[PDB]
């Protein structure tokens, strides 16, 4: 009886998959035939074959879904900051406080290459910098770390250690990733969307 | 009755005030923020309240564009508005020299009255609204984004920035609920601000066609 | 099997083969092994240059 | 006797079944209405119902009641929810592009042959997809020139 | 004599590794017999295929 | 109710004569005057369900108790197993963990 | 620290080491790392030995005892529910019938 | 000057294909190849050396255009 019930369940699954394959094949055919006309232009506006604009900007922002590192987010600031701290550890430079970190972030962000970047990404960078500065401030208040750099236990500076070189590296890496993760003009976004919905 | 009917009337009046404030007409803060107690003070019973006459509004004027421009609102008492009521409203607007009118029906409009209202006159613009739709404000809905009708200068700047034409912009039907709420005509452009998942906003544009 | 779906959208071509697959971990991810017999059939036109 | 008990005395005729759903959040257990009907305007117009936070599954009703942008948002949310129900995730940009393509002429047009004909203009693609002879003869009658765009 | 184990990574997905000496000593040897038929029929006229 | 004529057996309808309402057949002159009150109740079914649902005690009708999830490792959980796909050789899991109002839903 | 698995080396989702290599140092480095892994793992797996037998799926004595106790308890509770529904009144869950 | 300064993968593929087709037809080489019998390898070497004499003509949808050199664009 148990073997017969298991065979019943197996045959149910088999016929379910058999119907699902055909249904999804037809749906994918329809979706691709409908969406194959769209394409990403050079002016960041997705237009159809007749010239009508479907979107003034793809996804509202213009980022490549294939180059999405985070969960529907361009970059994971925590992982990027950890990677920057690990790859470029500067032992000959002192740590930064909250005020110094905010000052150097504001001084670096106001450069020319950061002007062409989107405002939302800059606001997210500022928010992450403020958060990490608040974390460093809380750590230094818990352990009595002085911003002058004359504390006797230097190991206390190893809890949250940040140097302006690492700040510049992190900001440049984030800017480069955000620039390279944008929608490249000429890509057939409609076909990619149809396939990523049909599969 | 006498409890839900007055509440519906007060909510419809508040929705009409919000619509007039969004369209740019002159409305004081008291009319916009009108509690149920003030409406009861005006009229607390259904037979005491006058739908065809006591609820009409004539002070609606476009203070931003021209105070001479006047807009009127009618509240027919009968469930289905006929040809005679439309003709009476039209002759009243002719006497009072009013070109823009809204008609808040109770249940619906007969097809003949609809067809007549469609081709009343190019100068006499009249918009029909069902009370069932006006019982809830479309703008305050979470799914409906913020819509702002752009002036001709903003439309020209938009067409110049992207080097586009009018017919290349996304279309929106005149029969759209938001379109009738704002009373936009063919050729006007509306900027829509969609709230994204992050702190940013997505700016799009639609042409009425 | 019409003209649009069978002869315009999807059509058969030459210089192609079909064979069963087998695993081989000693090759790179961007490399694929081709049999000698099929390699002698599928030809590539190379232009004579300097 | 055949139809007297089947007359409606209170409620919306389009509404067939409404149930009281409850959310047991640790902060507070709140109550909402799940309506198995096809009339959103009537539900929003009823007393005691917060119409500002009322959604629906039927895209046509949302389009007809709250505009085309509300219909687009409903389509996006429903597709994302249906995809998450199966444990698989899709980037929101794809469903946003799909909803924008379905809602760029002011009316929600399907992926079926009718919506595909109403959106596209190319004769060759319409003939290749479905209704080959009908579309070809209609184009021959209209004399519509088809570009290669 | 099958041994259930992983070897050389050439049996990743459902594949199997065979022994060369086993195949050389007759294991798995198979025979394929095909038929080729021809007909020499006489037509209406007094002539035959030769 | 449904009444029939004793004479021919056809269905009787209710009409008004010269003195009182009466049952009568359309194929015979048989009639029957109404003397006292006649009634035919049906007793339609009433709505007995209160339509209240969603209780946490009733929702926690599942086996999953005191397990470990890779999201918040809370004891109380909610597991579901699916085998309805032959292309996927392994099975399919769906775990939810709402002990501290987390509300996870993964594969 | 840690041990490699599908969550780190598989094709499940993000946080893959190969994905990090692809996003940080280009495609060539990730391809070379994958090739080195595909050339290293089989050699060690063959030199160490990995096999499954009938003894790897056999149940223990305590497992059999626990299974027997659980089956008995479940059958008793199911019989109690059957007796409660058939003879008497059974607590009906909300949103559904008694059956 | 308003488009992205980075050179996309489609432009890369098309430029490499055109350069390989040209070199296959006895085109002059500007990188002094060392035993490369494959035209695509020579095209990739020229791209890495930034010596491809090809100027991309990016067309805007309205009708405007703009010229960008391979050496001017940014490669990855
Ligand atoms: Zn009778
Ligand atoms: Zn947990």
């Amino acid at each position: 009886t148990e073997f017969f019930f298991h065979t019943m369940a197996g045959r149910e699954g088999l016929v379910d998959t058999a119907v699902k394959t055909a249904e999804t094949g037809y749906m994918q055919r329809r979706l691709v035939k409908s969406l194959e006309d769209l394409c990403s232009q050079y002016d960041l506006t997705v237009r159809s074959s007749t010239g009508d604009i479907i979107q003034f900007i793809y996804g509202g922002d213009g980022l490549d879904p294939a180059a999405m590192e985070g969960k529907d987010e361009p970059l994971e600031f925590k992982r990027v900051l950890d990677n920057i701290k690990a790859v470029f550890p500067c032992p000959s430079e002192p740590a930064l406080s909250k005020n110094e970190l905010i000052l150097t972030t504001e001084s670096i962000m106001k450069k020319s290459e950061f002007l062409c970047c989107q405002d939302s990404f800059l606001q997210e960078i500022k928010k992450f910098i403020k958060g990490v500065s608040e974390k460093i401030k809380k750590t230094r208040d818990k352990y009595g770390i002085n911003d002058n750099g004359t504390t006797e236990p230097r190991v206390l500076y190893q809890l949250d250690r940040i140097t302006p070189t690492q700040v510049e590296k992190f900001l440049e890496t984030c800017r480069d990733k955000y620039m390279r993760a944008q929608m490249e003009p000429g890509s057939a976004v409609g076909a990619l969307c149809a396939q990523s919905i049909g599969e | 009755d006498d409890e839900e009917e007055t509440y519906r009337l007060w909510k419809i009046r508040k929705t009409i005030m919000q619509l007039c404030h969004d369209r740019g007409y002159l409305v004081t803060q008291d009319e916009l923020d009108q509690t149920l107690e003030e409406f009861k003070a005006q009229s607390g019973d259904k037979p005491s309240e006058g739908r065809p006459r006591r609820t009409d509004l004539t002070v609606l004027v476009a203070h931003n564009d021209d105070p001479t421009d006047q807009m009127f609102v009618f509240f027919p008492e009968e469930p289905k508005v006929g040809i005679k009521t439309i003709k009476v409203y039209c002759q009243r607007m002719q006497e009072e020299n009013i070109t823009r009118a809204l008609i808040v029906v109770q249940q619906g409009m007969t097809p003949s009255a609809k067809q007549s209202l469609v081709d009343m006159a190019p100068k006499y613009i009249l918009e029909q609204f069902l009370q069932q739709e006006l019982l809830i404000n479309i703008t305050e809905h979470e799914l409906v984004p913020e819509h702002v009708v752009m002036t001709k200068e903003e439309v020209t700047e938009l067409l110049a920035r992207y080097k586009l034409r009018e017919n290349q912009l996304p279309r929106i039907q005149a029969g759209d609920p938001v379109a009738r709420y704002f009373g936009i005509k063919r050729g006007q452009v509306v900027k829509i601000i969609r709230p994204s998942e992050t702190a940013g906003r997505y700016i799009t544009y639609r042409l009425v066609q | 099997q019409g003209r649009f779906r069978g002869n315009l959208s999807g059509k058969r071509v030459d210089f192609s083969g079909r064979t069963v697959i087998s695993p081989d971990p000693n090759l790179r991810i961007d490399e694929v092994a081709v049999p000698v017999h099929v390699a002698k059939i599928l030809t590539f036109p190379e232009k004579v240059n300097k | 006797k055949e139809d007297l008990p089947k007359v409606v005395v209170q409620g919306i005729p389009e509404v067939s079944r409404a149930v009281i759903h409850i959310d047991e959040q640790s902060g507070k257990e709140k109550y909402k209405l799940l309506v198995e009907g096809d009339n959103l305007r009537a539900v929003m117009a009823t007393h005691g119902v917060k119409g500002t936070r009322t959604t629906s599954n039927n895209t046509y009703e949302v389009e007809k009641t709250l505009g085309i942008e509300a219909a687009r948002t409903t389509i996006i949310n429903e597709i994302q929810y249906t995809m998450v129900n199966h444990g698989m995730s899709i980037d929101r940009r794809h469903v946003m592009l799909l909803s924008d393509l379905m809602t760029y002429k002011g009316e929600v047009l399907g992926i079926t042959r009718f919506g595909l004909a109403k959106m596209k203009e190319s004769v060759l693609m319409l003939a290749s997809f479905e209704k080959t002879a009908d579309h070809l003869f209609d184009a021959a009658y209209f004399g519509q020139k088809d570009s290669v765009c | 004599t099958v041994a259930v184990m992983s070897y050389s990574g050439y049996d990743i997905e459902d594949a199997l590794v065979l022994n060369k000496a086993s195949l050389d000593r007759g294991f798995g040897r198979c025979l394929v017999y095909k038929n080729a038929k021809c007909t020499l029929k006489r037509y209406t006229n007094q002539t035959f295929d030769k | 109710m449904l009444l029939f004529c004793p004479g021919c057996g056809n269905g009787l309808i209710v009409e008004e004569g010269q003195r009182c309402h009466r049952f009568a057949c359309n194929t015979c002159p048989y009639v029957h005057n109404i003397t006292r009150k006649v009634t035919n109740r049906k007793y339609p079914k009433l709505k007995e369900v209160d339509d209240v649902l969603g209780g946490a005690a009733a929702w926690e009708n599942v086996d999953s108790t005191a397990e470990s999830c890779p999201k918040c490792e809370h004891p109380r959980a909610y597991f579901m197993q699916l085998q309805t796909r032959s292309a996927d050789e392994p099975m399919t899991t769906f775990y939810k963990c709402c002990n501290a109002q987390c509300g996870h839903r993964w594969r | 620290s840690g041990s490699m698995d599908k969550g780190t080396l598989g094709s499940g989702s993000k946080n893959n080491i190969f994905y990090i290599l692809l996003r940080d140092w280009g495609q060539n480095e990730a391809a070379d790392a994958m090739s080195r892994l595909a050339r290293l793992a089989p050699v060690y797996l063959s030199n160490r030995g990995f096999s499954i037998g009938i003894g790897d799926v056999t149940p223990g004595q305590g497992l059999l005892k626990a299974k027997y106790e659980l089956l008995n308890a479940g059958y008793k509770k199911c019989d109690e529910y059957i007796e409660a529904l058939n003879t008497g009144k059974l607590q009906q869950q909300p949103g559904c019938t008694a059956e | 000057r308003i488009t992205t300064p980075y050179m996309t993968k489609y432009e890369r593929a098309r430029v490499l294909g055109t350069r390989a087709l040209q070199i296959a037809m006895c085109a002059p080489v500007m990188v002094e190849l060392e035993g490369e019998t494959d035209p695509l390898l020579i095209a990739m070497k020229e791209l890495k050396a930034r010596k491809i004499p090809i100027i991309i003509r990016r067309y805007l949808p309205d009708g405007s255009y703009e010229d960008w050199g391979v050496d001017e664009l940014i490669i990855t």
